[PDB]
């Protein structure tokens, strides 16, 4: 068997409580990251898991081990694909992560459980978020389904389809599964593979890294002689990455606290590459892969690099503090539990706006009717175009408005 | 078991000085059993023991010095007086016994690890040591800082001599904040830690490094680890890098 890394990123959407990080369990195996040093940079973990194709009934047809033996089959099974699992938590404080993970993202699983109410709001806002940042790729998933009766179950079914129709999202697979149980994920794995396609990707496109997660490999009881490297947990969405190439961290960094500000973005060399569980010479874009550069394990300790872009040695992306945004507003508000008309916006005000991945704090000077003008008081940066989520603030935390693309 | 005589005889001598640990007064004086020759009870009767409250001084407990009068070599019985000593050899008294009971304290670790009799040991240490050096403490210090007085007899346990010897035989704290910006820190890190180790130095966690300096004389700590901090601070400067010393 040939240990081919991630090719698609697929993410999980839902709500605190429910049941995610469980769900992640039963599909692969390896235990997420979440639930000091490592790990703790974001809310999004890391999960692998294996998708491996046994044609020689009905929905029986993935497996999840890599011996046949349990359907009736004793022939081993083929090679179809290896996905990357993004795990964003539904919490009404924290979304800028999940925002984040949305970014990468080419396919989305919508979990609900059965046995609490049906009309959730920030579940319909993860659903609008998806809308809005480039997918349709969209199935939904029952998760508390033994605690049910015959029939409710069948209602909730109904009432779960008649909420989705205006919605960007048509032809949405939905599928019953057990999280503690472990059964009926053979069927989802035929839909993942059924649906989703993979869509084209080439080596003549510039290199654009985006990270998410920092890593520090430090242990304790062994002596400091036998240290490791500053390791970058990043996802690619577009440039192949080989063993041996420089590599600079965007934005910028405060060295000196009196003097001027001049420094580069951060260079750094790689070192080696963290794909899947052991070390590749190549990195296919669409998946989450640890870099492990030249960088200092101080820097990737805690909450220092959350949302950042990374470029290759020979190419110039333009970095701004003031952003020409174009703007569109939704009727009501989102994720409040009620709900409230979304108001026009008024000059001089503080709002998060969410480009891609980074989460920065921005005020506006101008307004006309599709075009704002906005100050940023953390540097961001500007590639292409990028697709933005706007969020402001009415009641305690954050609510989302609508979305927005750069005009440039 | 606890026995056996602390210079090289049995019975006392004429004018030598003991000193007695009493447990019982007044019937005829006292009785005790002695510190500086043997366990074997001494006695001084009610007259000799007061130079110038005589009921309430000694009763029990207390030490007592005083010199030997008359002396029977036959099975154990010997005469005290405490107002003959003069108060200028008092002092000596008191060094010699106190030598007497470090003697003693040394000779007792063999006695515990073999588990063979105390008093054969004395022997085997006392021909060497107590008879032809003169005290046996002075000995031994000596054979501590420049071995002499051991190679005279055979040892029947090296073992038990080597714990003596250990028997006989400062960790300074510092913290060190690494919060680096630079392009290589790794290295540079190594490079310090090749200037701050060489004693004992520890990774815990990633921004902090605890390294422990063992000092001779206690205040040499503070030279050394100066040093280091100075060195550190070398270190991180020229890259592009900071590294905060508290």
């Amino acid at each position: 068997i040939i240990n081919r890394q991630a090719t698609i990123n697929i993410g999980t959407i839902g709500h605190v409580a429910h049941g995610k990080s469980t769900v992640v369990r039963a599909i692969s195996g390896v235990q997420t990251v979440r639930f000091l040093e490592r790990n703790i940079t974001i809310k999004l973990g890391y999960a692998n898991a294996k998708i491996y194709k046994c044609q020689e009934s009905f929905k029986s047809d993935k497996e999840i081990s890599p011996k046949c033996q349990r359907p009736g089959c004793p022939g081993r099974y083929k090679l179809v694909r290896h996905v990357s699992f993004v795990d964003c938590p539904g919490h009404d404080i924290l979304m800028s992560t999940m925002l984040s993970g949305a970014a990468v993202m080419d396919a989305a699983l919508l979990l609900i459980a059965g046995n609490e109410s049906c009309p959730q709001p920030q579940t319909s806002e993860h659903l609008a978020a998806i809308e809005i940042m480039k997918l349709k790729h969209v199935i939904i998933l029952q998760n508390k389904v033994d605690l049910m009766r015959e029939e409710s179950a069948l209602e909730h079914q109904k009432s779960i389809l008649k909420f989705i129709r205006g919605t960007i999202a048509d032809g949405a697979p939905i599928v019953p599964i057990s999280a503690q149980l472990k059964y009926n994920i053979d069927a989802v794995n035929e839909f993942i593979v059924k649906t989703i396609p993979v869509p084209p990707r080439d080596f003549m496109i510039s290199p654009r890294l985006i990270v998410i997660r920092s890593f520090d490999v430090n242990k304790p009881g062994a002596e400091i002689e036998d240290l490791k490297g500053g390791v970058a947990g990043g996802s690619i969405l577009n440039g192949v990455f080989k063993l041996g190439d420089e590599i600079e961290i965007r934005p910028g960094i405060v060295t000196k606290d009196k003097g001027k500000i001049q420094c580069k973005p951060i260079f750094s060399n790689i070192v080696s590459l963290f794909a899947e569980q052991n070390d590749l010479k190549f990195a296919v874009p669409g998946g989450l892969i640890g870099v492990g550069t030249k960088v200092d394990p101080t820097l990737c300790r805690a909450d220092r690099l959350v949302g950042q872009v990374v470029g290759a040695k020979g190419h110039l992306p333009n970095i701004y503090t003031d952003i020409e945004i174009n703007y569109f507003l939704l009727r009501r508000l989102l994720g409040v539990k009620k709900q409230a008309k979304v108001r026009k916006l008024e000059p001089n005000e503080v709002l998060m706006v969410n480009i891609g991945s980074t989460a920065t704090g921005a005020r506006v000077v101008a307004v006309k009717a599709d075009m704002a003008r906005l100050q940023l008081t953390s540097p961001a940066c500007t590639e292409i175009n990028e697709k933005i989520a706007l969020s402001r603030r009415i009641e305690k935390h954050w609510r989302l408005i609508g979305w927005a693309t750069i005009k440039k | 078991t606890s026995h056996c005589r602390f210079y090289e005889n049995k019975y006392p001598e004429i004018d030598d000085i003991v000193m007695v640990n009493v447990q019982q007064i007044a019937e005829m004086g006292a009785y005790v059993k002695l510190l500086e020759y043997d366990n074997i009870e001494g006695m001084i009767l009610l007259s000799e023991l007061s130079r110038r409250s005589i009921q309430k001084l000694i009763r029990v407990g207390k030490n007592d010095v005083a010199v030997v009068l008359r002396v029977d070599k036959e099975k154990g019985y010997i005469d005290l007086s405490k107002r003959r000593v003069s108060s200028e050899d008092i002092i000596k008294c008191e060094e010699k016994y106190q030598k007497s009971k470090t003697v003693h304290s040394i000779l007792r670790y063999c006695a515990e690890k073999f588990q063979i009799p105390l008093e054969e040991l004395y022997k085997t240490i006392a021909w060497p040591l107590s008879r032809k050096f003169g005290h046996a403490y002075e000995a031994f210090k000596l054979s501590i800082i420049d071995e002499t007085v051991w190679e005279g007899i055979e040892p029947p346990s090296k073992d038990v001599l080597d714990e003596l010897k250990n028997y006989i035989s400062v960790k300074i704290r510092a913290d060190v904040e690494v919060s680096c910006f630079s392009y290589e820190g790794i290295d540079a890190i190594k490079d310090a830690l090749k200037s701050a180790e060489d004693v004992k130095v520890k990774l815990v966690a990633a921004p902090l490094y605890v390294l422990t300096t063992q000092a001779l004389d206690k205040q040499k700590g503070i030279e050394q680890l100066e040093s280091a901090i100075e060195k550190i601070t070398e270190v991180i400067t020229k890259y592009g890098g900071v590294c905060n010393i508290t």
